[PDB]
């Protein structure tokens, strides 16, 4: 069976038709996970500097504006100074859309000092709803979040239905991936929302309603002894 | 002329030339990136004369690992703009999924040169699931979604293997059996520039 022969036929993607326990792993994770901790900020004209302690992962959601049927373009998101947020050994989840973010999104991690381990793409599935940029060949549905690491159980795919025009949202999963790969407990997530603060994670982005952000009570989280914790180990 | 053709060859060494232009190149390069076939060197992969291969059109380049970085680089050394990436997605026959994390799905970079004029872009979608029959194949569907976006139009496959071999495609590659070309433009070439049939240095 053809599946893209289907597709041309009935408008039906391909991905629609995709049909041990890891849950003390979890556990453990929600165990060791910091109080949700939370800034609004206007991030072009916040000095990032301010956010410490560096950190161990950072999820960075720049809103495109391929994601809308204030926009941030590629000349924005490659003069953000995350190499002096990020720490020697760290990781970036960066997601990098549908088009030239493919690109500029690989440009960035290497300006910043980053190599792409993995390339994580979410697939959507339009089961219950069977555009097109002027350079698209093909009809694009899927984005792209590259992993990137600095310094010395999950499948790079995740599958969720189309959402609503306009919801902007990424799939929760994303953070299950870097979660489980326990790099470490000190997660920033640029451009969040108060619809994505979550335990163990730092988020910072300028629609936040609130603020509960301090760098000192940030920083106590990982004194001695838990500054090398990984985030999937018991409390000490 | 319709028909499947293909040239047994190094692609290192063979005048390109000769094979006149094309709407749609496919290359699934022997990356060197522990593998149980030879490769090409970063510098040999740049030095492909792809660029005279095409005026106009789209061209299709298989990449995993560090090659989707260097399989950019190519594609923008050789004159094209990147501008789509299709994803294999491999399923078994119950249509289920087979460093950091398992590998799922395998990359296409789509390049773009020139102004492609008649194209049937938007038909088909950047997504393939299909089963994967064979280890080291690609997807039988992407010669459909190639046959669609671009109808009846002369192709070449860079790097086929015989069960690549596809009407409107000249297939080149080192494990081909001999020489095919039923195409008088190109045997004509290929007799003038290959006048005793051997293709060196
Ligand atoms: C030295 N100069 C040469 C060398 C040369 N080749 C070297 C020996 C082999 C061959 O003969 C045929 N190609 C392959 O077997 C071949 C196998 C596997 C792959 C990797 N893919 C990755 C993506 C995918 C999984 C979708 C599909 C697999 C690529 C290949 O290309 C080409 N051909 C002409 N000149």
């Amino acid at each position: 069976n053809d599946y893209c022969q289907h597709f041309v036929d009935t408008g039906h993607r391909p991905q629609n038709f995709i049909r041990e326990l890891i849950r003390l792993k979890d556990e453990l994770i929600a165990k060791s996970n910091t109080p949700p901790m939370y800034l609004q900020a206007d991030i072009e004209a916040f000095d990032i500097r301010e956010l410490t302690p560096k950190f161990d992962v950072i999820l960075l959601e720049p809103p495109l504006e391929e994601y809308y049927r204030k926009c941030w373009t590629w000349d924005d998101i490659m003069k953000l100074e995350i190499d002096e947020i990020a720490a020697p050994r760290s990781f970036i989840f960066l997601w990098c859309g549908s088009g030239e973010g493919l690109d500029l999104g690989r440009v960035c991690l290497r300006k910043w000092g980053y190599r792409r381990c993995e390339d994580i793409c979410w697939i959507k599935t339009n089961k219950n709803n069977p555009t097109l940029d002027p350079k698209a060949v093909f009809q694009r549905t899927k984005e792209h979040c590259l992993m990137g690491i600095k310094g010395t159980v999950d499948i790079d795919l995740i599958i969720t239905e189309e959402p609503e025009i306009g919801n902007i949202e990424k799939p929760v999963e994303i953070f299950h991936i870097i979660e489980h790969f326990c790099l470490g407990r000190r997660r920033l997530h640029l451009f969040g929302r108060d619809s994505t603060i979550r335990p163990g994670w730092l988020t910072v982005g300028p629609t936040l309603t609130n603020s509960n952000y301090n760098a000192e009570t940030y920083a106590s989280y990982f004194s001695a002894p838990n500054s090398y914790l990984t985030g999937c180990t018991e409390e000490i | 002329l319709f028909p499947p053709q293909w040239i047994c060859c190094d692609i290192r060494y063979l005048d390109v030339s000769i094979l006149g232009k094309f709407a749609v190149v496919m290359a699934d390069p022997p990356w060197d990136i522990e593998l149980p076939y030879g490769t090409l060197t970063d510098d040999e992969m740049r030095r492909l004369n792809i660029p005279v291969l095409q005026d106009d059109g789209f061209l299709f380049l298989w990449v995993t690992g560090r090659a989707m970085e260097l399989g950019r680089e190519c594609l923008n050394l050789w004159g094209y703009e990147r501008v789509d990436e299709i994803i294999w997605v491999k399923t078994n026959q119950l249509q289920r999924i087979i460093h950091w994390l398992n590998h799922g799905k395998e990359h296409c970079l789509v390049g773009v040169k020139g102004n492609p004029q008649g194209f049937n872009q938007g038909l088909d979608c950047d997504v393939i699931v299909a089963e994967v029959r064979s280890t080291s194949h690609k997807p039988d569907e992407i010669y459909g979604m190639i046959e669609r976006l671009s109808p009846g139009t002369r192709k070449i496959e860079l790097f086929g293997r015989p069960h690549n071999v596809q009407p409107n495609w000249i297939t080149l590659g080192n494990q081909l059996d001999g020489i095919h070309l039923l195409d008088p433009d190109v045997v004509a070439r290929f007799k003038q520039r290959y006048p005793d049939g051997i293709i060196s240095k």
